[PDB]
Order: structure tokens, then sequence, then C-alpha cells
């Protein structure tokens, strides 16, 4: 079935990325602490909720925090200055915090019984994040004999996210703080606060799409060139 | 999940 795309806001980072983020996928984003990870999972929180014409997918959200960084009132900004009805926007994004790591898992089967509830709505799940995809396996998961375990936990739960992508047609978006590993995402996005405090993306290990770099402000619309 |  045909994939869809997600603005971002930035006209620069959409062509990074071919348009958007994909469905059918997990785009995960790197990159240090105050990077802008989590402001990237604001505004797609909203962008995705756009009808496909202002490049979103008339879509609904569900949300896993790790870290306990999702804030309302930057949904609400970022919604009211795009045109949107803060509260109707709040209100199609279904939030959970993770206690754990093995909570985090069980969130991924517990977040299918919505996604098959709104499948054929005309607000499907079409919006999955994970912030933070690495947090809580990073603290529970430490010292001799946990990169092996950890590596092979991660991939089981990177794997239950691309089966919900992939069989309910939903973009998953993940972060990871990052200061030799194997991955799983799909596409992986390097994100850096430059000179200025520009925000600067670039996409890691994907020969055959764009070679350059995204460079977008961190504003009261979520992001924007 | 909650709604927000």
């Amino acid at each position: 079935a045909t994939i869809g795309r997600i603005s971002t806001g930035s006209k620069s980072l959409d062509k990074l990325l071919g348009g958007g983020i994909e469905t059918q996928a997990i785009t995960e984003v790197f990159g240090e602490f105050g990077s802008g990870k989590t402001q990237l999972a604001h505004t797609l929180a909203v962008m995705v909720q756009l009808p496909p014409e202002e490049g979103g997918l008339n879509g609904s959200v569900m949300w896993i925090d790790t870290e306990n960084t999702f804030r309302p009132e930057r949904i609400r900004e970022i919604a009211q200055n795009r045109g949107l009805d803060p509260d109707e926007v709040l209100k199609h994004i279904a939030y959970a915090r993770a206690f754990n790591s093995n909570h985090q898992m069980l969130l991924v089967q517990q977040a299918e019984d919505m996604i098959k509830e709104l499948l054929n709505t005309d607000r499907p799940v079409k919006l999955l994040i994970v912030d933070s995809l690495t947090s809580h396996f990073r603290s529970e998961y430490i010292g001799r004999g946990a990169l092996a375990e950890r590596q092979q936990k991660l991939a089981k739960h990177l794997a239950d996210l691309h089966r919900l992508a992939n069989l309910y047609d939903i973009a998953v978006f993940v972060t990871n703080q990052v200061q030799i590993l194997a991955h799983s995402a799909t596409l992986r996005v390097y994100l850096r606060k430059g000179k200025g405090g520009k925000r600067i993306a670039r996409l890691i290990d994907a020969p055959h799409l764009p070679e350059g770099e995204a460079v977008f402000s961190i504003t009261e619309k979520g992001i924007e060139d | 999940f909650h709604t927000a």
C-alpha cells in the first residue's frame, strides 16, 4: 500500500527527507541533548493532523514518553500559530508515560488496540512517537554483558514498532540521545545545534538519498526554515 | 494511553 509523507514544517528538512517522514518506516532522530529532537516530535504531532494538501495525513497521534518531556503547552502553541484549534489537536494525541523499558515494550502492544479502533475512522493513527527510544535501555542494561542483551531487547522493540508501521500504515518517529552499535531504524537523521542556534540535520548511512544538510529554526510554529 |  502506498506510503504517506508528513511534512516537518521546514522546506529544507522536507527536501532532505524526500517530502517528509514516511509511513511504513521508523525514522530515528539522534543527537546530543538540546539538539531539537523533542521539538521535531512536537511539531510532527501537529503537522500529521493537517489535511494532505497541507502536508499532513488527517491523522491521530500516539506518544510514548520516557523522560517526561511531552509538553501540551508546546502543542498548543504550534497548533494555534498554524491556524488550528489547540484543544482539538491535543484531543487527537493519545499519550502514555513508560515507567521502564519493559513497560515501554508492552505499551507498543497496548497501542495496537487504539490503532485498530481508529483505523477505518476519518482520523486513523498516522504517527507513533517514542521519545526517548533508548533512555530506559541505557539505564537498565549496563555493564559487562549488557551490550548484547540491550541490543537484542532494543531490536525486538524496534521489530514490534516496524510491524505497527507496516501493518497499519503509520509513521514511527523515535529519538535517541547520542554523545559502533547496530541500528535497525529505517532512516537515521543526525541533528545538531549549530551557530546562532540554527538546527542542522544530515541523513546517516543513506547513500542514495540527498547528500547535503537541512537547516531550520525552532519557532512558535514548531520548526520553520 | 489517555487523550491530551
